């Protein structure tokens, strides 16, 4: 086992006369992938069994 | 004066067992050496200089007219990148140390060799272990290059000077554990290419192997800084005639130790004039030697010398005193000393002093006597015939002592050579101009080197730019420095900043502060109407 249209439709700090509330971003934030290894439990130990049999 | 030579070469990037590279350990050792030397109440007159393995215009980081602040700032930002050019760096350091020597009067080469005009300097030359490179291969000889000699340097024939010691640190720290801690009080030698170069000057070369050994060598190095009077001794020619209390058989012959000439500038007279016979007409002067080849002879020869002669206390550093201690330090007896290499017109050496020890039998006092004392001390037309055996220029200093009694001499025969005076002021002016040009371009780097040199393999003239570290992009002033991601928000920010009409506007988006934030510096630019009288 193991871009700007949306930023424009909600801009101007809802006032159209001042700057933004925040002061910028640090990196990217809210990492998209966030994937966890959940392939399978069964039929995984049998591959290890076949590999050990080949090695034997 | 201390000139630290830290190579900062690419070979100084390997990590020790502690987790830091050799360059970080060298900088920490320099800082602890500073804080150790600050303990002695004598660090108020010394000056620190820095020399790295870089180009001649970039090798020097802090030299003359540079305080401790810029020195620490330059040593802080040292980067280890480059080859190990030890010879060129040593030559540059020696030329930097010999910039203000031909202008003040030190080593005038015409009026003896005054030992009380000292300019102490200690080099540390902290480098790597071995395998030095010169852009072609790996050499194993360490020969100093001679490409552009300084004006007035052919009269010494050696780069180092009368008082210029050279200690070395190799920093041979293991990478795994550095568990070699058998010998507690023992500092061996490095046994490298820098060892002979250090031993020639008069300083040893330590071999750092553990942080404890590093602390030991640093605590042993702080006790080796004083006035630099280095003279060389030889056993010739007496065949070890020390038959006083035992029989001789030795290694304490070529002693090249230093001498502590502590002041009471230094006060003294009767210097070692030279080693040759100076003629009245000599256009070319023979080159002197940094270490005088003076030899001693073991003879009693009335060691009791009491007179109104001005007294000198040039203390000798004990390095080869075992040969003297074997003979009970020669109580109430001494042995003459004489300089070789044609000290007179026709003779081999003239006794001009002795090495009588003190009553406490602690060290050697190095009693320096006139050129020929056993004759003038004990006029019937005698002094006029006696003053012909001494060198001509030597009548300069001795006459000052005669000023204590009278003044029988004059300026009639006070002439060294008609050709020695010429071609001397021009050399001094050239040396002063070179020193000024070196001290001028000492900190202004002005590299301006950022290009990729796109090869063919707008033509033949293109070069891609490189990443600039200290770019400081102007986000409010320049529109090209605004990336695409934070463009609309930055646009609104610039709009609000321009339409605010505030006071003291700036073009920086967020400039917090610099690396240092002092409290007194910020509190000085303020006003507090209070005094706390209660």
């Amino acid at each position: 086992g193991q871009t700007n249209r949306r930023h424009t439709a909600a801009v101007p700090g809802p006032g159209g006369i001042w700057s933004v509330f925040h002061a910028g971003v640090i990196g990217r934030g809210l990492k998209p992938p966030k994937f966890v290894q959940s392939r399978n439990q069964q039929e995984v130990i049998y591959n290890t069994q076949s590999l050990l049999s080949l090695l034997v | 004066i201390l000139l630290f030579l830290i190579d900062t070469s690419a070979s100084m990037n390997q990590r020790s067992h502690l987790g830091t590279t050799y360059l970080d350990t060298a900088k920490g050792a320099v800082e602890t050496f500073m804080k150790l030397r600050a303990r002695d109440p004598a660090s108020r007159g010394d000056r620190y200089m820095l020399v790295t393995f870089e180009e001649p215009p970039y090798a020097i980081k802090a030299g003359w007219k540079e305080n401790h602040a810029t020195f620490m700032n330059e040593l802080k930002n040292l980067q280890a990148e480059g080859l190990t050019t030890l010879g060129q760096s040593l030559r540059t350091a020696f030329d930097l140390l010999n910039l203000n020597r031909l202008v003040t009067g030190i080593d005038n080469y015409g009026q003896g060799r005054n030992p009380f005009f000292l300019e102490p300097a200690i080099i540390i030359t902290i480098t790597d272990g071995s395998k030095l490179t010169t852009t072609s291969g790996v050499q194993d000889e360490l020969h100093l290059p001679l490409n552009s000699p300084l004006p007035g340097s052919e009269l010494t024939k050696e780069p180092f000077r009368w008082d210029q010691r050279l200690f070395a640190l190799v920093l041979r720290l293991p990478g795994t554990m550095s568990v070699e801690s058998e010998q507690l009080t023992g500092v061996p030698l490095d046994d490298s290419a820098i060892t002979p170069m250090c031993e020639v000057t008069g300083g040893r070369s330590y071999s750092v192997c553990s942080p404890r050994m590093l602390n030991q060598c640093l605590e042993s190095l702080v006790q080796k800084v004083q006035s630099g009077v280095v003279i060389n001794f030889e056993k010739a020619g007496p065949d070890p005639s020390p038959v006083e209390d035992g029989q001789p058989d030795g290694s304490q012959p070529w002693h090249s130790c230093h001498k502590l000439i502590y002041v009471r500038v230094p006060i003294g007279h009767w210097p070692v004039p030279e080693s040759f016979w100076p003629d009245q007409n000599s256009p070319t002067l023979p080159p002197r030697t940094s270490h005088p080849v003076v030899k001693f002879s073991c003879t009693d020869c009335e060691p009791m010398v009491i007179d109104k002669l001005p007294f000198d206390k040039y203390e000798l550093e004990p390095s080869p005193l075992t040969q003297f201690i074997l003979e009970r330090k020669s109580p109430q007896t001494c042995w003459q000393v004489y300089v070789s290499n044609s000290a007179k017109y026709s003779e081999l050496g003239h006794p001009f002093g002795y090495l009588k020890a003190s009553t406490a039998l602690n060290c050697v006092n190095l009693f320096v006597m006139p050129y020929n004392y056993p004759v003038l001390l004990p006029w019937r037309q005698s002094f006029e015939s006696y003053l012909k055996t001494m060198p001509p220029y030597y009548l300069g200093p001795l006459k000052k002592a005669v000023r204590m009694m009278g003044a029988p001499n004059l300026i009639a025969d006070s002439m060294e050579y008609g050709l020695s005076y010429s071609v001397i002021s021009y050399l001094k002016k050239l040396s002063q101009q070179a020193k000024i040009e070196s001290d001028r371009v000492i900190g202004s780097v002005g590299k301006k080197v950022v290009q990729e040199t796109g090869i063919k393999v707008e033509y033949t003239g293109f070069q891609v730019a490189l990443l600039n570290k200290d770019l400081k992009p102007q986000t409010f002033r320049n529109a090209y420095d605004i990336p695409r991601r934070n463009l609309l928000d930055h646009l609104t920010r610039m709009r609000s900043n321009l339409l605010k009409s505030t006071r003291r506007f700036l073009k920086g988006q967020d400039e917090d502060q610099v690396h240092s934030v002092p409290i007194a510096q910020m509190g000085n630019y303020q006003e507090y109407l209070k005094q706390v009288p209660s």
